């Protein structure tokens, strides 16, 4: 058995940059026009597909965590990454990217510079209060 | 909408609740109490067992037993009781209505995983289930796919190095020194100060002092000397009976045992060494990642000062140029459960569950098939 998902069916099919945002426990595609605009309250999964001369495709998975993102989002970006790697027969290299501490490689995917925006989608984790 | 349950069965505490919640709704002692004085004709209109706090309250008429030893299920008959109580008494759910995720210790024997699968399907009739490794869920809960987890509870300590989502089985370390052993030690060192505590009943009072007043010293020797000088480390504690006691160098001597097991007469190496040792059993090319992503998980990792000592302890053991980092999240007592609550909630997790249909077709062996 493997992991299936509509977005997984689209991942790494050709050279390019694919960006998904974690939205209420799901992997949601980011509009291509909005690439590089990251909500500091959210978590994302980026897949970078490069064409190798040998005809094979190289893969780099980066999960980006905003300073104000909730636990369900940062936890889910990490799991989805593992699952996307597995779906790609574990051929991907995984990178953890933290806001303001991103790697030079990742920063290079964005020619006009990556941009941070306040806000993001709400968490779906139900807050649990300690007994009064 | 169908609601998944998450059950994290520990040597000391059961953490149970619903997928999508940020914390376990039910937290109680993993204990089963049975009548001390039994017989076919002994206690006719009386419960054949109790679980958790109920068992501890009626401790005077009961024989208390822990079905999980050092993170491993050891008493199947008593474990079903725990599970029953979890479903019916604590969660107030009908098991047959909810897909159920359970946790396991790393290196959990194959047959134990099968037994757990069988009981859930055959005795509880769950529509679906899944077993996950405790330490890995903690890593996921900290938003990492690579790091080394130090998981220390009431019965076991493990060092679990994980790379790109998977534990490295060959490099895992288990140490049978944890919370219960620390509670027992603080009992023994308080007797040196005069205080009388030996019974199972008193053990429960010392545990509360262990969780409220103890801490880890950055430098054990200096700490000892600083406690022999003034009395700036001394603290007061109000007994259930109203009496007040004064606690001293025991505050830091008790968790020191984690670093020097010789204190309890154990010949093993401390948790800093087992961490360094687990790391050194990994491929050199991943060590940097490990070293920089030390996640602390579990109750016994809650002592104040624990993260600074380990940070100190491991830089000493590792190459002089190694960037080292300890991550001790405030929620780490529940990290495992929280990891499970997130995993069971994911859109991509639906196909992951083992169905009753799949079990009937394949049997308990299905659990391994991932
Ligand atoms: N605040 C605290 N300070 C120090 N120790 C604590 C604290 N809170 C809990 N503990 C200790 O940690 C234990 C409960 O931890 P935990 O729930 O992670 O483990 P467990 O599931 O029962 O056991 P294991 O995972 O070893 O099988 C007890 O020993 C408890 O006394
Ligand atoms: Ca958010
Ligand atoms: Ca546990």
């Amino acid at each position: 058995s493997v992991v299936e998902h509509p977005e997984f069916l689209k991942a790494g099919k050709e050279p390019g940059l694919q960006i998904w945002r974690v939205e209420k426990f799901d992997l949601v595609p980011v509009p291509t026009n909005l690439y590089g605009d990251f909500f500091t309250g959210d978590a994302y999964v980026i897949l970078k597909t490069v064409q190798l001369r040998n005809g094979n495709l190289q893969y780099d998975l980066h999960y980006w965590l905003g300073n104000e993102c909730s636990q369900d989002e940062s936890g889910a970006a990490a799991i989805f990454t593992v699952q996307l790697d597995d779906y790609l027969n574990g051929r991907a290299v995984q990178h953890r990217e933290v806001q303001g501490f991103e790697s030079a490689t990742f920063l290079g995917y964005f020619k006009s510079g990556l941009k941070y925006k306040k806000g993001g989608v709400a968490s779906k984790l139900r807050k649990v209060a300690e007994q009064t | 909408e169908t609601t998944a349950l998450v059950c994290d069965n520990g040597s000391g505490l059961v953490k149970a609740g619903f997928a999508g919640d940020d914390a376990p709704r039910a937290v109680f002692p993993s204990i089963v109490g049975r009548p001390r004085h039994q017989g076919v004709m002994v206690g006719m209109g009386q419960k054949d067992s109790y679980v958790g706090d109920e068992a501890q309250s009626k401790r005077g008429i009961l024989t208390l037993k822990y079905p999980i030893e050092h993170g491993i299920i050891t008493n199947w008959d008593d474990m079903e009781k725990i599970w029953h109580h979890t479903f019916y008494n604590e969660l107030r759910v009908a098991p047959e209505e909810h897909p159920t995720l359970l946790t396991e210790a790393p290196l959990n024997p194959k047959a134990n995983r099968e037994k757990m699968t069988q009981i859930m399907f055959e005795t509880f009739n769950v529509p679906a289930m899944y077993v996950a490794i405790q330490a890995v869920l903690s890593l996921y809960a900290s938003g990492r796919t690579t790091g080394i987890v130090l998981d220390s509870g009431d019965g076991v300590t493990h060092n679990v190095p994980i790379y790109e989502g998977y534990a490295l089985p060959h490099a895992i370390m288990r140490l049978d020194l944890a919370g219960r052993d620390l509670t027992d030690y603080l009992m023994k060192i308080l007797t040196e100060r005069g205080y009388s505590f030996v019974t199972t009943a008193e053990r429960e009072i010392v545990r509360d002092i262990k969780e409220k007043l103890c801490y880890v010293a950055l430098d054990f020797e200096n700490e000892m000397a600083t406690a022999a000088s003034s009395s700036s480390l001394e603290k007061s504690y109000e007994l259930p009976d109203g009496q007040v006691i004064t606690i001293g160098n025991e505050r830091f001597r008790c968790p020191e045992t984690l670093f020097q097991p010789s204190f309890i007469g154990m010949e093993s190496a401390g948790i800093h060494e087992t961490t360094y040792n687990s790391i050194m059993k990994c491929d050199i090319d991943i060590r940097k990642d490990l070293y920089a992503n030390n996640v602390m998980s579990g109750g016994t990792t809650m002592y104040p000062g624990i993260a600074d000592r380990m940070q100190k302890e491991i830089t000493a053991l590792a190459p002089s140029t190694m960037k080292i980092k300890i991550i001790a999240p405030p929620e780490r007592k529940y990290s495992v459960w929280i990891g499970g609550s997130i995993l069971a909630s994911l859109s991509t997790f639906q196909q992951m569950w083992i169905t009753k249909q799949e079990y009937d077709e394949a049997g308990p062996s299905i659990v391994h098939r991932k």
